[PDB]
């Protein structure tokens, strides 16, 4: 059948896979190639010190654990194998309360390339902290920041 | 134990994917309700809040057993392993069930294959308010 | 009067650590950053210091250069190390929030009167 | 560092380890540090008469049973595995 | 007969492959979308968005759950929407 | 292990244990000694005609 080959490309590929552990674990740092894409720049609250961000966060990596020979290159899989292996723990630095959508399911995609250059993107509400000096109100100006990294790796 | 058993022999084979009697006729279920309070009038949003206890009764031929036991007076325990009627609440805004200390749902079935399941809700339902003759 | 007062060696042959200490002006929300100025050239971004204890470096001095912030008593330092004879120039300390800019002198409203630095070979 | 030899003490360190029991049931009382970096505090309301608090709340604990050899490097594993893991209540 | 739908459905559940759509390598799946719009709550100004309560209904063709020898739609219970591939 | 008793222990304990039933099922009224401690009387509210 023209599926069950699929079907048995991941079978192999999730087997003796451990997404407890990193690419590259012990051997070699891991290197995230990342990007966002704004689709609406929130509102800023002055009260809060606070301003809202909705983005597509998009990161990508090596994972030659995740390398597979296949009729197809890319396998534009579902967001649910997102669960069934490593993947970056990125959290925003000066973020309060962000929201991962999943409606009507968890706005997230995967992709595996043959080589093994997975990418996976993620929609996300991020509000976040804003310093403001009023100094100069109402003719005042900010820079917001908007921070990530990786909240268990270190470089 | 013997309601050990009963209900291990009656979950033997059971699916709740499928609603009893699935293609003989449909199922009666019995609906009544003990309101508790009906929280106040928003008319702002033009709601009103409502505390229920929401009973519905059928009959599953799936449970029937024999035993000197006439009912088992269950837990919520069950209530995701039996078939449950799938009821909601049409014109609700917002409603939810009540989580502390436990599920608020009780199951009751007896050995003549009759299921009965209660539940407390809460729910926020629309009222649409002609304010004309206001007050 | 704001100030930003500076402070370390002038003459080296090396490591050497310049202290930046503000004053009538708590700094504490503010980015704190180092900027070099040789003979002849234009303003060089060196490192800044965030409110957040998040550093930032310039691609020249990167891996050399040291920012540390204390808050408490409401100054900046840098501790320079591997130095080389062509780094000579004078130093000069900034805050202020990064508008346009934390690489752009322009952004900066707050600057001290600048320490020179030399090495000798 | 072999990555499927990570695999195997990781599987060998988990392999019986009974998540009810605290880390020295029957022995002394585990010694538990705890750190704050406190990121900021937001809003200390008068009205409601509390005050927000974001932290990094960090703990320490020596569990006999995760201790492992012939791996010299800090196994930061995935944040999933804390859920196998037994920790403070 | 409720044994014989009983196996049936076991049988379209076994060795389903959810991570995989419809048609993985074959051409798109269609799927066909209508909604009833139960009400409008609150259009807000200051908030600049507005609340919207629907019945949203998707509606494609996977062969894979195609049954036979059943002459009836099976409404089964909505846990197996887990079980069963839907759009994202 | 010598912790290997206790976790034997409570294997044994749970062989068999069906928590569907509550205890004395059939044999006694199962007496429950329940009782509170009020770490924090919350405040009242009047709008709502509620207290925490
Ligand atoms: C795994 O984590 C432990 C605990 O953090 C690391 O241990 C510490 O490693 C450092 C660097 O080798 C040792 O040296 C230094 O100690 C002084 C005095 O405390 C400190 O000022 C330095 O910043 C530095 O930490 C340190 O003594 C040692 N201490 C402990 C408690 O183990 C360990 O190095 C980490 N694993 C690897 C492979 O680095």
């Amino acid at each position: 059948d023209n599926t069950t080959v699929f079907t048995r490309i991941l079978d192999r590929l999730l087997d003796g896979y451990d997404n407890r552990l990193r690419p590259g674990l012990g051997e070699r740092v891991t290197e995230v190639k990342t990007d966002i894409f704004v689709t609406s720049f929130g509102p800023v609250s002055d009260h809060d010190m606070e301003y809202t961000i909705d983005v597509f966060f998009r990161q990508s990596w090596k994972d030659e654990r995740l390398k597979f020979k296949g009729p197809m290159t890319v396998l534009r899989l579902n967001n649910l194998m997102a669960s069934k292996i490593w993947t970056p723990d990125t959290f925003f630095h000066n973020g309060k309360k962000s929201v991962a959508h999943n409606m009507t399911m968890p706005n997230k995609l995967l992709r595996i390339t043959e080589d093994g250059t997975l990418l996976y993107t993620m929609r996300l509400t991020v509000r976040a902290e804003c310093p403001m000096h009023l100094e100069d109100f109402p003719m005042d100006a900010h820079a917001c920041p908007l921070k990530f990294g990786s909240y268990a790796y270190t470089r | 134990g013997d309601v050990t058993v009963i209900l291990n022999n009656l979950l033997e084979g059971y699916d709740n994917k499928l609603r009893p009697d699935i293609g003989v006729k449909p199922t009666l279920i019995h609906t009544d309700m003990y309101v508790n309070s009906i929280g106040p009038v928003n008319a702002i949003n033009m709601e009103y809040t409502i505390d229920i206890f929401f009973a519905q009764t059928w009959y599953d031929r799936r449970l029937k057993f024999n035993s000197t036991i006439k009912v088992l007076r269950l837990n919520s325990n069950m209530v995701g392993k039996i078939w449950i009627p799938d009821t909601f609440f049409r014109n609700s805004k917002k409603a939810d069930a009540h989580w502390i200390t436990t599920p608020n749902r009780m199951l009751r079935i007896w050995n003549d294959g009759r299921v009965l399941y209660t539940l407390r809700l809460t729910i926020d339902a629309e009222c649409q308010l002609q304010l004309h003759n206001f007050p | 009067q704001v100030q930003l007062q500076e402070s370390g060696g002038g003459l080296v042959q090396g490591s050497l650590r310049v202290s930046c200490a503000a004053s009538g002006r708590t700094f504490t929300t503010y980015i704190m950053a180092w900027f070099r100025q040789a003979p002849g050239k234009e303003r060089e971004f060196l490192a800044a210091m965030d409110q957040g204890r998040i550093q930032y470096y310039g691609d020249s001095v990167r891996g050399r250069f040291t920012i540390s912030r204390d808050y408490a008593k409401n100054s900046v330092d840098l501790q320079l190390d591997g130095l080389r004879p062509e780094d000579t120039a004078v130093y000069y300390c900034a805050a202020g929030a990064g508008f346009w800019g934390l690489r752009t002198a322009s952004s900066y409203h707050y600057w001290g009167q600048g320490t020179q630095v030399t090495v000798s070979s | 560092g072999n990555m499927s030899f990570v695999k195997e003490t990781v599987d060998k360190l988990l392999k019986g380890y009974d998540i009810r029991l605290r880390p020295d049931f029957g022995g002394p009382p585990v010694c538990v540090g705890m750190n704050i970096d406190i990121a900021s505090i937001d809003m200390v309301s008068e009205v409601n008469m509390d005050y927000t608090l974001t932290m990094y709340f960090q703990q320490y604990w020596r569990d006999k049973r995760l201790a492992y050899s012939g791996i010299p490097l800090n196994l930061t594993l995935d944040n999933r595995v804390a859920d196998q893991l037994w920790v403070p209540d």
